[PDB]
């Protein structure tokens, strides 16, 4: 309900924020829990 | 509607230039450069030749 | 190939561009958005 009340400028700002925050979280999770050992991913850069 | 007659003195010198030979005496470009400039360029060009 | 080109000039107001954007591009008054952006630590105006 809250994001629905945003000015479209605010809405775009919100998304920019959430997207940057989410990749940090998902990138971290993926490396620690999902990534295969064969892909020697140690950091977010190796994931790229 | 009716074109101004070509000046016959020029028609002659053109006719002569053609009959004199060479043949490849092409239309010059409608040049932006004045004579003194073009003269210097042509001169440098010939001295290279 | 060298030809004299037509030498022309045009005066452009950016205020006219910004105030002239299609509604979906967020038209705005340039002087006013500047004051807001300067008073605020950040922000944006218009799009594309």
């Amino acid at each position: 309900v809250l994001t629905a009340g945003l000015n479209s400028q605010q809405a775009n700002t919100l998304h920019a924020f959430l997207d940057e925050s989410r990749s940090a979280a998902l990138s971290t999770y993926y490396i620690r829990q999902v990534a295969k050992a064969a892909a020697a991913i140690k950091s977010r850069d190796d994931l790229y | 509607i009716y074109a101004t007659p070509a000046d016959p003195k020029a028609l002659l010198s053109a006719a002569v230039a053609t009959s004199q030979g060479g043949g490849k005496l092409p239309e010059s470009f409608m040049s932006l450069w004045r004579f003194p400039h073009m003269l210097e360029n042509a001169r440098g060009m010939v001295s290279q030749l | 190939r060298d030809k004299r080109a037509l030498e022309v000039e045009r005066t452009v107001s950016l205020a006219e561009v910004y105030a002239g954007l299609p509604k979906d591009n967020g038209p705005f008054s340039l002087a006013q958005e500047i004051d807001k952006l300067v008073s605020q630590g950040s922000g944006s105006a218009g799009s594309g």
